[PDB]
């Protein structure tokens, strides 16, 4: 009838992608965080800000191609390509470190895009949203790791780069200085990550092998239609299974596949606590209690003390070609080395 | 390298270890010519 | 003495009447049932369901 | 077409060989089809190791893995590792390519215009997987030739130009093996031996005579065995313990292949007998060795006492012992010293090294071979570059025995899954349930309650 | 200490000698089909 | 109507709370020594000379350590790859000083393990199930024995085992980082594929299943109490969450076969973890990752740096770092 | 930028230099990998660390080894740190080139572009050349 309607149902029309009201929010912003990626790895390099190579054009691989974070000159800058830094030239704008920024901020409209297009397609097929509340998961760990990360230090020189290995260094910068593998955030985000591998791998395994013979072939994949009501595996049998051989079962088909979205969500969300608590470097670094042991006892060695020296190496082997700007010019005689090493 | 009567076939001899793999591929374009079934 | 290249670890001589009153305590059991049986007894199966 | 889809087997096309199960020609033509490839690439490999052999690096720096094999059995080795002749291997890598074009020819004759079926025309050829009086004759068949096969390295170590052995008196040389070991004491010392350090369960043949003195005894079993199931039939706890079908068999060498895979895999790592350092290059135990050696050589130039040289952490810098007692070298070598090698055994003693020895007679193809390993430990990479994982990109080397620990080692836990898979399935199909549960009758509905 | 060695191979292969003569007691035919 | 007749159908009864089977011949007495030496090596157990230096490393509860700190010190160095048991150690003190309970749980362990997935196996055939949930164990199988028995046996030592702890885990993984590269080899990248794969079609199935359940309750009552125990009706429209992923990313990928879903979920962690195991067994070996340093050089030839030579950095401060005390010669050769 | 300037090495004990064309520094470097690289990669000694390629540690040997002539000097006749004895037995070389089976095959250009290559790698890198692992 009116203008909104028109709109609103030629959005919502059954076609190739769905496009929706949420569209408008995607399909502008992920492309284009997609294709800056694509091109500030291909083209774009790392020469002025980190002072490495990071492109195609510059011999790196798959692996050692990145988009890398901008100068610690610029803090935190929003790097407009308009604006006091840039001043409209791109090309001035790319060497600074622009398109990470424009990858980062375009990329964190994707995903308010896309778990906005998650509540409207569950509104017109009718469903419950719990797609739309398992993807905050992974909203949680771009925003506190690419976002709230970089806010609570000194730039967003100390944010990961989006390149294969530039994603590693972060891993092995953040042990040396804050100590991450302690923090009990990580640890309830392992028991989430290889907790929800786990439970895909047995769930897959058991519905699997209680499939009721519904054909006279070998293929158990070829008897299965869709729209069928009967159930295709023995629930009764599989709960006998796991009773037996583990101990304890789920007995309930509604409460397992909840459980499936529980665990692997629940590790994204305690690990995405603990990553913003490093933004104002509030780590777990040491205990003290095996601190003022070993200070007064030398002789008292554990494996927690050994992981420390093994961090004294990162912090300060590094630290020299990691940040260029701050001009650590160490001595030889100053980094420690073990014996004959 | 090989005997003075051979060194000719030198450029060939070089593609014949992946040849073995060139069968793997034969029965994946077998099976795509014959449509899967 | 670890690094002797003696028969299954066997280093004293008692150690042998261990081993072999071991397999032998149940290989009696065993031929309690599964012995004393036809050894000229065939099938054309995958599987035999013989007896007890 | 009848066969050869879903309607009529119910096989897809992914899981398509396994329509070859219940014919018989068309899987005699597979088994020779893939033998044929077993033997093309090891003619192709060989003519593609000749084409780039130099003379410059030695055999091991070169990045081969099958004319070392050959340099075992001593074709166109010399003494002391150096490869003379490759005119030799041109010819071995020739008889295993023309060879599998005959091989070739019968797997396409066999399974595109042979018999479905051999039991209904050649009685002889044709079998059944349920039959136990076949089965075991073509299992005692292809044991004589196994018994057959082990006695051509026989022959060819006492009679036929002899094998390369590296603990050789004078040199490592083609030598004839004069008097094998016979003793079953001894051979079969080696079978009943821990596996685990120090003793090393059948990785820890140290001479060519126990080796070919045990592929003797190798002959005699695989021969009287290969004539005991060729005569006989399975026994009463036999036919009650196994599956007669098709899958199972498969299933039973998969589990036996893999043991084969892990073994021939830890024999490239540990063994420098039956894979001499002078053609592999050294061993990541010869190796380490070799770096305390010849900083122990570096050293004692500069005046120092080597034997009471006290260590940073208290222990020996150079010299210490044992948990056995033995004198070892000092360092993280110290969990190596087991390691026997032919260029270390001339400074040993009863105790061990032989600190007079020391001090006095060091020679220097000692030294030119321990700065030589020094150099090529088997430390590498997949974009093969040597050294440490934090070497620069300079080297281009990769030991022979890190291609042959990870790759027969990798394939081998794969084949103990195919031994998984594979006996599931059979154990399953004999009983009747692989398709699935019958929805008429469940098994789990006529039990106890559950508690 | 060569009185608790004798004791690990009455236990080892007492439970491995009830695992070899385990599958050896007809044991494809204890299946849910028949028998 | 035999004594062992009566004793095979009670240790093969699936009549039993717990099957036993003939594999728990071998999995119970092997997995209860590993416990019970485990819960006492961990509580109470004397330091370990671990660098073979006569340097002990305290990890147990009563010398001073906590959850995190504690651990079960793999073997000395002094033994290596030797096999150490109590009857060859001349006394309990010596055992405990060398590192004993080390190899005397991990040995009872790998086997109960490589029992406990044979086990899983048996029940399947006396239930009349499709056999293969232990080809799907096989995957952490594969990683134990990659960390206790392979890499100690490519390394020479079970001194380079893994610690039985926490904090000993990440002394494992970074030692393992600069001495062979793991970030860089390719069966890493294929297995945190395999378990960000495995976490993402976990809660997405999971998702889509608790998305199109059928009303069945009250919004009073618990959502689970549609469910009644073996029912025969399907519990959710799956042509509604079918429908759903087809239109959320477009229609033909989308699986409407749930045999060939509830496949693909076993799949792609269980290849994953198969191809990880065996990159710490190729790089027990020293067959290494990647090694790109020094690799981008301009045409006058100085090196220009790029993200692996930061990450070689960090590589060469554990590297120099890693028992410290232990080395004597200038390159870690184990 | 491999300017002539920057190929211009020093060729005698006096101090002539002269200049190294673009095949010498290609082949130089193919050679010296394949070669020498094996203990000496990147200037530093593997198998004795006092004694490296360093352009100070080459300067103070008792000989003055920093010259093409003088390097290639050492190929033919190695003498020790000192100069005073011969360790051809256990260093490569031409006179010892019986044992040694990689330098059967060397001519004299050939040894005048690995000499090229360790006298040339320490103008282009200034300090990771033999200065160990701090420097890579
Ligand atoms: C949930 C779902 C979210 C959905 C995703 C939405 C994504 C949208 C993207 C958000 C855009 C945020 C980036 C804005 C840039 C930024 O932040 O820019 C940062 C600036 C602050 O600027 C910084 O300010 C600092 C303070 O300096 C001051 O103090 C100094 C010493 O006192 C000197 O005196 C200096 O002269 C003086 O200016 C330093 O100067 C830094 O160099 C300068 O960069 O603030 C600002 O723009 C705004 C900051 C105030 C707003 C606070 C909210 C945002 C910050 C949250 C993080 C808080 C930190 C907690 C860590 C966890
Ligand atoms: C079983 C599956 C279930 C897993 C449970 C594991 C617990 C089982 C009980 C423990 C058995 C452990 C096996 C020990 C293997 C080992 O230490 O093996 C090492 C020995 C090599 O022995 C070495 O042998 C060497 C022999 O060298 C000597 O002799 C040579 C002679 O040339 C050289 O001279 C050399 O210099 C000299 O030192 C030394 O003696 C070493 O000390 C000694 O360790 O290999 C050999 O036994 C041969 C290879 C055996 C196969 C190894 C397979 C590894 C299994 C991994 C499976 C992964 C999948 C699990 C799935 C489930
Ligand atoms: C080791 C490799 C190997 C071998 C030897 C075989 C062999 C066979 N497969 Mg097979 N297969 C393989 C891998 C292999 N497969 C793989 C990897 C897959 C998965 C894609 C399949 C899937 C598959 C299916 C789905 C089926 C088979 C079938 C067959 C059999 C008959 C084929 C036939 O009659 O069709 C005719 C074949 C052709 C027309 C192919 C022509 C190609 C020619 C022979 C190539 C020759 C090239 C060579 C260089 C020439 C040398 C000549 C010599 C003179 C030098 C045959 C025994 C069929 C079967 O079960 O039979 C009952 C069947 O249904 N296969
Ligand atoms: C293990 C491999 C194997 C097996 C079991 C068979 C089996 C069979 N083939 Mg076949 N074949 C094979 C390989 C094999 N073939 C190969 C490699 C080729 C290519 C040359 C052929 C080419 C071929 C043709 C062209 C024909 C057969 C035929 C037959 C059938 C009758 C053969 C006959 O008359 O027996 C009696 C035959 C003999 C006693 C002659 C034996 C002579 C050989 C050279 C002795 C072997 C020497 C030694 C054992 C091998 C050592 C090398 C080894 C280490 C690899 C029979 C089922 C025929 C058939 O089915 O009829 C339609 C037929 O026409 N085959
Ligand atoms: C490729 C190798 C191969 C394969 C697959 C087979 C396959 C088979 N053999 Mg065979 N065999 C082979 C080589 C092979 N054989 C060789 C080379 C020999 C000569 C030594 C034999 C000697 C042989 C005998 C004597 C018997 C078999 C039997 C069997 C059947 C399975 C039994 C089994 O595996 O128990 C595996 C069992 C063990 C590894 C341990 C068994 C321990 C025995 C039973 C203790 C009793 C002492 C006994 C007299 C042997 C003394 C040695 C020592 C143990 C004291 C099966 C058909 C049995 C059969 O049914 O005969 C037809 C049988 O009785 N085989
Ligand atoms: C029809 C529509 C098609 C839709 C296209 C959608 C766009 C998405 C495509 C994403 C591709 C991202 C991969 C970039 C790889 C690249 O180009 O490397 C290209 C680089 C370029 O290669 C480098 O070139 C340099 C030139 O100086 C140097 O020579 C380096 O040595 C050389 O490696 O190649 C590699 O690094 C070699 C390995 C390539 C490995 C790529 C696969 C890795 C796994 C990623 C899989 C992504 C899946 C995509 C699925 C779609
Ligand atoms: C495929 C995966 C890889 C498979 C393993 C590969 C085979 C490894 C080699 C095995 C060696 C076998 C030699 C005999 C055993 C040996 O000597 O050990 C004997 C060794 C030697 O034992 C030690 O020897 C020393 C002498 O140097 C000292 O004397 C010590 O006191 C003594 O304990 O001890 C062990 O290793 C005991 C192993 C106990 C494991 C038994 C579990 C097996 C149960 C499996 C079920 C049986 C079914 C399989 C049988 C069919
Ligand atoms: C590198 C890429 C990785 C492998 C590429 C292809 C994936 C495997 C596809 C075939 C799987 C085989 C197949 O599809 O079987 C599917 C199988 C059920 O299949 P059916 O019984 O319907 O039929 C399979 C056979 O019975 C023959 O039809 O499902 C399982 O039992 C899952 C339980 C094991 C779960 C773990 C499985 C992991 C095994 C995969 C290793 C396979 C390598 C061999 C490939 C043939
Ligand atoms: C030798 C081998 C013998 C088997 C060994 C036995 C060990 C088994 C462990 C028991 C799990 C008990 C947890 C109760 C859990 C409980 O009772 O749940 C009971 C639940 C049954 O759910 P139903 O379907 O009955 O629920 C329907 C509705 O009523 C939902 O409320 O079963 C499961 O879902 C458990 C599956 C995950 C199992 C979680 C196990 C996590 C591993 C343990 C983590 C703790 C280890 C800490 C050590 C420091
Ligand atoms: C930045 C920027 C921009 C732009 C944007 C765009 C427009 C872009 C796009 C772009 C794009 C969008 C890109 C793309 C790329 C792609 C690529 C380059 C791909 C590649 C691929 C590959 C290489 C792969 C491979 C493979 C294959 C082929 C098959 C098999 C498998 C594999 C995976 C291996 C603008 C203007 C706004 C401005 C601002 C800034
Ligand atoms: C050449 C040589 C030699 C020799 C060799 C020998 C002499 C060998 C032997 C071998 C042998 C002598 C082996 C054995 C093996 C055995 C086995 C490995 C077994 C197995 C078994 C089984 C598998 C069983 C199973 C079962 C059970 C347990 C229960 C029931 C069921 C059944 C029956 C299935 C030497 C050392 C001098 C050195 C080097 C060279
Ligand atoms: O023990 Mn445990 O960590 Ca395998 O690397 Mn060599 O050893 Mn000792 O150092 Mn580094
Ligand atoms: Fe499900």
């Amino acid at each position: 009838r009116g203008l909104f309607d028109l709109v609103d149902d030629w959005l919502k029309k059954d076609r190739f992608v769905f496009v929706g009201w949420s569209g408008l929010l995607l399909f502008p912003t992920a492309y284009l965080a997609a294709g800056g990626w694509m091109t500030g790895t291909t083209f774009v390099t790392s020469w002025y800000t980190h002072g490495l190579a990071s492109s195609y054009l510059e011999g790196c691989n798959f692996l050692t191609a990145a988009v890398s974070t901008p100068a610690n000159s610029v803090g935190h800058s929003l790097l407009l390509l308009w604006g006091p830094e840039a001043q409209g030239d791109f090309t001035r704008w790319c060497q600074i470190g622009g398109l990470w920024t424009f990858v980062a901020l375009h990329g964190a409209f994707g995903l308010i895009g896309f778990c906005l297009r998650q509540f409207e397609i569950a509104r017109l097929v009718g469903i419950r949203p719990y797609n739309a509340i398992a993807f905050s998961g992974p909203i949680a760990v771009f925003v506190s790791v690419f976002l709230l990360y970089p806010l609570g230090q000194a730039s967003w020189f100390f944010a990961p780069s989006f390149g294969v290995a530039a994603i590693f260094r972060f891993l092995l910068f953040l042990q040396g200085f804050h100590n991450w593998t302690l923090n009990p955030f990580h640890m309830m985000g392992v028991a989430g990550i290889l907790g929800g591998a786990l439970l895909c791998a047995i769930h897959g395994a058991t519905v699997e092998n209680t499939l009721f013979e519904d054909g006279d072939a070998a293929n158990t994949f070829r008897a299965f239609t869709p729209t069928q009501s009967e159930e295709t595996y023995s629930m009764v049998t599989a709960n006998r299974f796991w009773s037996q051989i583990f101990g304890v079962a789920f007995s309930n088909k509604r409460w397992l596949h909840f459980f499936m979205l529980f665990v692997p969500v629940t590790g994204l969300w305690t690990s995405s606590i603990g990553i913003v608590g490093l933004a104002l470097n509030l780590r777990a670094y040491d205990f003290v209690s095996q601190e003022l042991r070993a200070a007064e006892d030398p002789e008292f060695e554990t494996f927690y003390t050994k992981n420390h020296l093994l961090d004294e190496g990162i912090r300060a082997w590094m630290a020299a070609q990691d940040q260029p700007h701050e001009n650590f010019v160490f001595p030889e005689e100053v980094l420690p080395r073990g014996n004959a090493l | 390298r090989l005997p003075e009567a051979y060194v000719v076939f030198s450029p060939i001899v070089d593609v014949l270890p992946i040849i073995p793999v060139f069968f793997l591929l034969l029965a994946f374009v077998w099976q795509a010519a014959i449509g899967f079934r | 003495t670890e690094g002797t290249n003696e028969w299954f670890g066997v280093d004293d001589l008692r150690l042998l009447a261990v081993l072999f009153l071991g397999h032998w305590a149940i290989l009696s059991l065993w031929l309690g049932s599964y012995g004393d049986s036809n050894e000229d007894e065939d099938f054309f199966g995958e599987i035999d369901y013989s007896a007890r | 077409i009848a066969g050869r889809d879903i309607e009529s087997t119910g096989f897809a096309w992914w899981s398509g060989n396994a329509r070859l199960i219940n014919v018989s020609g068309k899987l005699l033509g597979a088994h020779v089809a893939h033998a044929g490839l077993m033997v093309f690439w090891a003619g192709a490999m060989v003519l593609f190791e000749v084409s780039h052999f130099v003379p410059e690096k030695p055999t091991y720096e070169q990045g081969f893995i099958l004319i070392q094999h050959l340099a075992t059995l001593g074709y166109g080795i010399g003494p002391g590792g150096e490869i003379t002749s490759t005119v030799p291997y041109f010819a071995v890598g020739v008889i295993h390519l023309i060879s599998s074009a005959i091989l070739g020819f019968g797997g396409i004759y066999h399974s595109l215009l042979g018999p479905d079926t051999l039991e209904e025309s050649f009685p002889f050829f044709g079998y059944d997987w349920r039959d136990k009086n076949k089965m075991t004759t073509i299992l005692g068949i292809h044991l004589c030739l196994l018994g057959l096969g082990s006695f051509l390295l026989v022959i060819k170590a006492m009679y036929l130009g002899g094998v390369y052995d590296t603990w050789a008196p004078g040199g490592g040389d083609v030598r004839y093996i004069t008097t094998p070991t016979l003793n079953p004491i001894v051979i079969f010392g080696y079978v009943f031996r821990s596996p685990f350090g120090g003793d090393g369960w059948v990785v820890s043949v140290n001479n060519m005579e126990d080796v070919i003195g045990g592929h003797i005894w190798v002959g005699i079993l695989c021969i009287t065995g290969g004539i005991w199931h060729i005569f006989t039939k399975p026994f009463a706890w036999a036919r009650r313990a196994f599956v007669w079908s098709g899958e199972a068999y498969l299933s039973y060498s998969l589990a036996a292949i893999s043991l084969m895979g892990f073994t021939a895999a830890l024999y490239s790592w540990y063994n420098n007998t039956a894979y001499p350092s002078e053609l592999y290059g050294p061993t990541g135990p010869e190796a380490s060795q070799a770096q305390a050696f010849t900083f122990l050589v570096r050293d004692q130039r500069l005046g120092a006492n080597v034997s009471s040289a006290q260590g940073p952490t208290g222990l020996g810098k150079y010299l210490m012992r044992s948990p056995s007692g033995e004198i070892i070298f000092g360092g993280e070598t110290m969990r190596f010293w087991d390691l026997r090698a032919p260029w270390v055994e001339p400074l040993r003693g009863p105790n061990g090294l032989d600190i007079n020895k020391i001090k006095n007679d060091i020679q220097p193809w000692q030294e030119r071979r321990a700065a030589e390993y020094m150099t090529h430990a088997p430390l590498g990479s997949l974009n093969s570059v040597g050294g440490v994982a934090t070497e620069i990109n300079s080297v281009n080397y990769v030991s022979p025995r890190s291609w042959l620990c990870c790759s027969h080692f990798f394939l081998a836990f794969f084949f103990l899954v195919g031994h998984w898979w594979h006996s599931g399935r059979a154990r399953a199909a004999a009983a009747g349930f692989e398709k699935g549960i019958n929805r008429a009758n469940e098994p789990v509905l006529s039990m106890r309650p559950i508690d | 200490m060569l009185t608790l060695k004798i004791l690990v191979y009455t236990t080892v292969i007492f439970f491995v000698s009830l695992f070899i003569f385990g599958f050896l007691s007809s044991d494809p035919s204890r299946n849910p089909n028949r028998k | 109507v035999s004594l062992w007749e009566r004793f095979c159908a009670w240790i093969t009864s699936t009549e039993n709370r717990l099957y036993i089977g003939w594999f728990g011949c071998l999995m119970f007495p092997t997995l209860l020594t590993a416990t019970s030496c485990f819960i006492i090596a961990f509580i109470a157990a004397p330091p370990v000379d671990i660098d073979g230096i006569r340097e002990p490393v305290a990890g147990s509860l009563l010398y001073g350590n906590n959850i995190i700190s504690g651990a079960v010190v793999p073997s000395s160095n002094a033994i290596g790859m030797h096999f150490y048991p109590i009857w060859e150690a001349a006394s309990i003190d010596e055992w405990l000083y060398n590192g004993g309970p080390y190899q005397l749980i991990v040995l009872h362990f790998l086997l109960g393990v490589s029992a406990y997935m044979g086990r899983e196996w048996e029940l399947s055939y006396r239930l009349g199930m499709r056999p293969w949930i232990f080809v799907a164990f096989s995957a952490p199988v594969a990683a134990a024995s990659a960390v206790f028995l392979v890499y100690p046996i490519g390394q020479g030592s079970f001194s380079d085992g893994m610690p039985l702890g926490i904090s000993g885990t990440f002394n494992f993984m970074l030692v393992f980082q600069a001495e062979h590269n793991i970030l860089m080899h390719p069966f890493h990248m294929a297995g945190v594929a395999g378990v960000f794969g495995g976490s993402l079609f976990s809660a997405m199935h999971g998702s889509l299943v608790t998305s199109s359940l059928i009303r069945e309750t009250t919004e009073n009552e618990s959502t689970n109490y549609g469910y009644k125990f073996g029912q025969e009706e399907e519990t959710y429209n799956i042509v509604a969450a079918h429908g759903y992923f087809g239109r959320l990313i477009f229609q033909y990928a989308s699986f409407n076969n749930s045999r060939a879903l509830h496949f693909f979920l076993a799949l792609w962690p269980v290849v994953g973890i198969w191809i990880t195991s065996m990159g710490i067994s190729t790089m027990a070996f020293n067959l290494n990752g990647f090694n790109f340093n020094q690799s981008v050089v301009d045409s006058q030839g100085r090196v220009i740096n790029t993200w692996a030579d930061i990450l070689n950095r960090a590589n060469l401060g554990i590297e120099v770092m890693h028992e410290r005390n232990a080395h004597n010669f200038p390159l870690d050769l184990a | 930028d491999l300017d002539e300037a920057t190929r211009t090495v020093v060729v005698d004990n006096a101090g002539n230099t002269t200049v190294l064309t673009p095949e010498q520094v290609k082949r130089g470097k193919r050679l010296f990998n394949a070669t020498c690289g094996a203990c000496h990669v990147g200037g530093i000694t593997k198998t004795n660390p006092n004694v490296g390629l360093d352009p100070e540690a080459l300067s103070l040997a008792t000989p003055r080894r920093d010259n093409i002539s003088a390097l290639v000097d050492y190929i033919k006749n190695p003498t020790t740190y000192d100069g005073l004895e011969s360790i051809a037995e256990v260093h490569p070389s031409i006179k010892s080139a019986d044992i040694y089976p990689r330098m059967r095959s060397l001519t004299d250009e050939d040894l005048y572009s690995i000499a090229g290559h360790i006298m040339l790698s320490p103008k282009i890198a200034s300090e990771k050349w033999g200065g160990g692992k701090i420097y890579y």
